[PDB]
């Protein structure tokens, strides 16, 4: 719920750039045991690849790799109606 | 030789695919061009529907018979595959198509509508 | 006194944005131009005797719903402005998005 | 009826095949190709550019936005 | 034919199943004896 | 073998000059016109 | 006025619509035939005709539902009625017909034609004297 | 009655894909050692 | 053959152009009256007339006024009644169905329902289990056939069109037909025209001596025959060589337009339409949550129900049954062994995330407005004075609808039939096969998608 | 004409910046001289060199050529090096492929 990429105000993201210059990367696959949706995971999505092969895992895989390989605000979380009518005005 | 490399270039930014569809768009707007009352008019069409008729037959290519997929009445014909990635030019590790490179990026498609996608093209295979 | 209506009822619009409805899941409009032109609807000679014959009102009669045409007035003005404008630049840009063009500086095993 | 039969092959079908290649293989910038294109509904001769259009959309405009536009030099 | 509806009532053929051990049944005389 | 092959009497010469003369009538051309460069050219290309 | 039938119908589980309209016209039927049901009409009363149709009625859905063999390719049942598909395409149907008190046999070979009930005999049967069930099994045999 | 079907009827498709994947790599193996030996010959000369 | 100027007129108007847009600008002009009008037929009668006249002959006037009586039975408790109209005054009010008087609420309550909100017991009558399919509940139709219901000594005829009275059949059998018949009854079809005329003599060589007169003869009404028939004929005149199919129509379309096609071809006797809504109500995630607590028992993992929220326009998930996570790690090994049992369970620790993502999810949908929105633009906050406008207009957007893309015929006829199954074939897309033995579950669509599903 | 421009720079501003995400000089990668470079992507890639040189000799292609060829050699990469995508570079004004008959994609007719 937090983590809205949507919202857009200098305090939330300067305090998101300005931890990845100092601390570096992290393999936050340790710390989630379940999914989130921000999180890249390339283990995860190696291993999917090899069960997608078979005849249940195809019509479920695409829409996690779907969900993975973009790179939207837009079209991986649509499009909310705060978002277009700041554009209004703007 | 002269004057025909040039109309595939003017055809193509009018709605002319080819040069014969420019014929079969200004049929109409030429036949009163010509005069040779109405019967004239008439005899004129057949005098440009005949040539076109028989322009055809020459650039017709002898189609390739006829596939499984073609006339099927119960369904469409078949989707080729498209993918994202480029093999190998040498397979030294036989690699193969995947999951991942089906998928495009900035283009999303809802979760119940891939599944009700993915059946009737299952059951087409 | 004008300014109470109007924004009275503006009182009401906020509140009625808020409404159930199992289609704005769905993305219709987008849906309703794709599947507005097929294979179907070319015409042949089936549909020429529909246009003859019945074409009535009383036979047919759901042509005059607003959003039917109002979509159709897209695909309307490119085929007629097909002729006297550079749509084939169009065309163009809409291969060279997708790498569909083909160049001469770029390399190929064509 | 006959006439459909007589004029068949030689009528133009091929700008309309055209679109349909459009709409069903690149779905979404076929939206954007056709979105590009939007005729004007009305001309309109003397004016000042600068503003006229301007007071023309605050006022005298139902349901239709009023703007300027250029043309075959003018 | 091509649309989705029409087709698969055209397609099914009903009784998928069949059996060759199995006799056809009759309707049965209490009356008298056949052999 | 002959029926296939082209004559003189069914081509189409001159029906391509009027169709293109009904375009610049109908469309306006200038050296910004992308259409104006070719069709002088192909003007040339029939009459040469 | 003529009437509509509508009628709405719904999913008990979650995946599926949860609502449904169903539209059903019918015009009415006309009673250009007319019998009451004391009326005895073929050696038969209204109650002994739904009896001695249904004892002879039900046995066969019973058996041709049953039935092993690749010629029957469809068969339907439904209140007082049988269709029936040989291999191919024909089609042989058995029909009550109530006020005659007699029922309505169809065949490709044969055509519509009519049997009546014996009480010594105790069978639906032809003025030819013949069953329905063999005529039945043998005009496939025949086709 | 039926896994037990299933099961032999699947082996047949799993075995041929197998022989086959097996009849490249025999061939690929002479390739892999006969091409080394073509090299070693060139530059001992 | 035809004059020039015509040719160009067929030419313009097929020249790269689809269905949608042959004359596109006409078709806007009659908007222009239309909107002007608000939809009130005013400007529209002086064209019909027209038509009706040269199609329905003389009953133009009733079939501008006809009116079907209505029928509800959705509703447990009660039965409900209204009317509809043929050409109505109000354009908007087409196929709406709205006019019921009788019980006016209770078919409000069955279209303003969620998935949840099913009580089988007092409020809804005909519900589905899985087992089974809608058509099962359905009383299943068996068309009235009429050549195998006769006396062998009685004759009935067959294709009177729409022009002609019952004033007209009671003349032409005294004057042209001039039977030595006993009585005479007449058939009303749908509509209330006649189509079909029983003629009872006293014994058969009256009926077949009287049958062969009206089959020397042709006489033809303004194009179509006429012909007589007798028991012998109860094979041919069989509901299975009457009954159709049709699939190629769209979704808007009107049945005020269907019933006047298939009612020119022929007349008719029964009709069938499944119409399926656009707007339904979408619960929020509590009474989903609810609701499956009662349904589903633990240990139920073969199958996950999300649910989305749309009260933002954009998605977000709330996921059940929620995923346990539970498990144990060995932690500060110092041995050899020990490190060999991490690897073996990890195997499976490295793909639990992902057979739990791909698990088959059952999409479900959900508002939740209330909660995520100022408390001032809340219905809770809102005056009766509002309360009562947004119920008139959620009553109203639940009555748009959608046909299933299918329909059933009884043409009372054979050679309608036959005439009908040459035309629609050769019409727009329709495409039409005899109904031999089949229900609507073949030719429905999203319910064949969800049990390939399962 | 006017909208085309700003439908065409959209083209070129795209395939900059949704190249650039997937590049990121910043972060993912910085650029260094290649020569020095190629000695390391000899070592990773090393596998494949490998081969390649057991499949030209299985061809049978022959060894490096003389000096003077292998300077044909130097200024046929200098060529392929010094390329700025202009006619000056290549020699030849910028074209595009004529869309054939059977279809845009040149295999169609080869």
């Amino acid at each position: 719920k937090a983590i809205d990429p949507y919202n857009d105000n200098l305090d939330f993201i300067n305090q998101i750039t300005s931890a990845k210059r100092l601390i570096g990367d992290i393999n936050r696959e340790r710390v989630y045991q379940t999914y989130t949706h921000f999180s890249q995971k390339p283990k995860f999505a190696e291993q999917v690849n090899q069960l997608g092969e078979e005849d249940k895992y195809r019509d479920e895989a695409t829409y996690v790799l779907q969900q993975e390989q973009a790179a939207s605000r837009l079209t991986k979380y649509g499009i909310p109606k705060k978002y277009i009518m700041e554009q209004l005005k703007a | 030789g002269q004057f025909y490399s040039t109309l595939e270039v003017i055809c193509r930014k009018i709605g002319a695919y080819n040069d014969v569809e420019l014929v079969k768009l200004y049929q109409f707007i030429l036949a009163e061009k010509v005069a040779d009352s109405q019967e004239a008019k008439n005899r004129a069409i057949t005098n440009i529907q005949e040539k076109i008729r028989f322009n055809t037959n020459l650039k017709r290519v002898k189609q390739p018979p006829r596939r499984i997929d073609q006339d099927d009445p119960f369904f469409s014909e078949e989707s080729d595959s498209e993918s994202n990635f480029s093999e190998p030019l040498f397979n030294f590790e036989d690699k193969k198509a995947t999951v991942k490179d089906l998928v495009d990026p900035f283009i999303t498609q809802g979760r119940k509508q891939l599944e009700t996608q993915l059946i009737w093209a299952k059951v087409k295979q | 006194m004008k300014l109470l209506i109007f924004l009275k009822k503006i009182n009401t619009i906020k509140k009625i944005e808020n409404l159930n409805s199992e289609n704005f899941t769905n993305q219709n409009y987008y849906y309703n131009l794709t599947n507005s032109l097929d294979q179907s609807e070319f015409i042949t000679l089936k549909h020429v005797t529909f246009f003859f014959l019945k074409n009535k009102l009383m036979y047919s009669l759901s042509k005059y719903d607003r959003l039917n045409i109002n979509i159709n007035e897209n695909f309307y003005t490119f085929l007629k402005s097909l002729d006297k404008v550079d749509v084939y630049s169009l065309k163009f840009f809409k291969n060279m998005i997708f790498n569909k063009t083909y160049s001469n500086y770029n390399v190929n095993l064509f | 009826x006959x006439x459909x039969x007589x004029x068949x092959x030689x009528x133009x079908x091929x700008x309309x095949x055209x679109x349909x290649x459009x709409x069903x293989x690149x779905x979404x910038x076929x939206x954007x190709x056709x979105x590009x294109x939007x005729x004007x509904x009305x001309x309109x001769x003397x004016x000042x550019x600068x503003x006229x259009x301007x007071x023309x959309x605050x006022x005298a405009a139902a349901a239709x936005x009023x703007x300027x536009x250029x043309x075959x030099x003018x | 034919s091509y649309s989705k509806q029409s087709s698969f009532a055209r397609m099914s053929a009903f009784r998928n199943d069949f059996d060759e051990k199995i006799k056809q049944k009759y309707i049965k005389n209490k009356t008298n004896d056949e052999r | 073998l002959d029926t296939t092959r082209i004559t003189k009497e069914k081509t189409l010469t001159e029906e391509y000059r009027l169709s293109i003369d009904h375009l610049k009538n109908s469309i306006v051309t200038k050296k910004g016109d992308h259409l104006y460069d070719d069709i002088n050219l192909f003007i040339k290309q029939i009459s040469v | 006025m003529k009437k509509i039938a509508i009628n709405y119908i719904f999913n008990q589980t979650l995946g599926r619509q949860n609502h449904v309209r169903v539209i059903r016209l019918s015009a009415p039927k006309a009673i250009y035939n007319f019998s009451n049901k004391e009326d005895i009409l073929n050696g038969l009363n209204e109650k002994d005709y739904q009896r001695y149709c249904s004892q002879f009625m039900n046995e066969l859905g019973d058996v041709l539902e049953e039935s092993p063999s690749q010629r029957i390719s469809d068969v339907q049942i439904s209140d007082g009625v049988i269709k029936v598909t040989t291999q191919g395409e024909k089609t042989f149907v058995i029909n009550r017909q109530v006020p005659n008190r007699q029922i309505w046999y169809s065949s490709p070979v044969s055509g519509p034609q009519r049997f009546n009930w014996d009480l010594q005999e105790a069978k639906w049967k032809n003025q030819k004297n013949e069953e329905l069930s063999k005529l039945l099994f043998k005009e496939i045999d025949q086709v | 009655k039926v896994e037990e079907n299933y099961y032999q009827q699947q082996l047949k498709e799993y075995k041929l894909k197998q022989k086959e994947y097996m009849k490249e790599q025999q061939i690929r193996e002479k390739w892999l050692e006969e091409s080394k030996e073509m090299l070693e010959k060139k530059f001992v000369f | 053959g035809l004059t020039f100027e015509q040719k160009a007129e067929i030419f313009e108007r097929f020249s790269n152009s689809f269905v949608g847009i042959d004359r596109f600008k006409e078709t806007q002009q009659t908007l222009k009256k239309i909107v002007e009008a608000n939809y009130s037929q005013s400007a529209i009668k002086e064209e019909l007339i027209q038509e009706l006249k040269e199609v329905y002959g003389k009953n133009y006037e009733k079939i501008l006024n006809l009116r079907f009586a209505v029928e509800y039975d959705g509703h447990k408790d009660g039965v409900a009644v209204g009317e509809f109209e043929l050409f109505p005054k109000n354009l908007q009010d087409v196929n709406k169905f709205e006019n019921y008087s009788k019980n006016g609420d209770l078919i409000k309550q069955l279209q303003q329902t969620t998935y949840i909100s099913v009580d089988p017991k007092e409020t809804h009558k005909y519900v589905v289990p899985k087992d089974s399919h809608f058509s099962l509940l359905l009383d299943e139709y068996i068309a009235d056939e009429y050549v195998s219901e006769l006396n062998d000594n009685q004759v009935c005829l067959f294709g009177f069109p729409l022009t002609c009275d019952e004033s007209d059949i009671t003349n032409l059998l005294n004057n042209e037909f001039k039977g030595n018949f006993t009585s005479s009854v007449i058939g009303e079809d749908i509509l209330s025209l006649p189509a079909y005329v029983v003629l009872t003599f006293s014994s058969p060589k009256e009926a077949a001596e009287y049958k062969q007169k009206v089959n020397a003869l042709q006489y033809t009404i303004e194009k179509r025959p006429i012909y007589a028939t007798t028991f012998e004929d109860s094979r041919r005149e069989h509901s299975t060589n009457r009954t159709l199919l049709v699939t190629g129509f769209k979704k808007n379309e009107y049945i005020n337009d269907m019933l006047n096609l298939f009612s020119s071809f022929g007349s008719v006797m029964h009709f069938e339409i499944v119409e399926d809504p656009v707007h339904s109500k979408l619960p929020t995630t509590e009474q989903v949550i609810e609701y499956l607590k009662k349904t589903i028992k633990e240990g139920d993992d073969s199958v996950i129900y999300e649910i989305t929220d749309f009260s933002d326009g954009a998605p977000s998930i709330t996921e059940y049954p929620p995923f346990n996570p539970n498990t144990e790690l060995m932690r500060d090994a110092k041995k050899v062994h020990e490190v060999k049992d991490e690897i073996e369970l990890e195997k499976e620790r490295q793909q639990q995330l992902a057979k739990r993502q791909l698990i088959p999810r059952i999409v479900l949908y959900s508002w939740d407005s209330e909660s995520r929105v100022p408390e001032e633009y809340r219905m809770k906050n809102a005056s009766e004075e509002q309360k009562k406008i947004i119920q008139s207009i959620e009553n109203d957007l639940r009555t748009q609808y959608q046909n299933k893309q299918y329909l059933f015929v009884t043409y009372a006829c054979t050679q309608q039939a036959q005439i009908a199954f040459h035309a629609l074939n050769n019409l727009r897309n329709y495409e039409v096969t005899l109904k031999k033995s089949i229900e609507h579950y073949h030719c429905d669509t999203i319910h064949q998608t969800s049990v390939f599903k399962e | 004409v006017d909208k085309l421009k700003k439908y065409a720079l959209r083209v070129s501003d795209t395939k900059r910046i949704h190249d650039k995400l997937k590049s990121e000089e910043g972060v993912d990668f910085s650029y260094v001289e290649p020569r020095n470079l190629e000695i390391l992507n000899s070592f990773v890639h090393r596998k494949s060199e490998e081969m390649e040189e057991l499949i030209s000799t299985y061809l049978g292609v022959n060894q490096t050529l003389s000096k003077e060829e292998q300077l044909d050699d130097w200024r046929q990469q200098q060529a392929l090096d010094h390329i700025n995508f202009t006619p000056e570079t290549m020699g030849k004004p910028e074209v595009f492929y004529p869309g054939s008959d059977r279809g845009p994609h040149p295999l169609d007719d080869p």
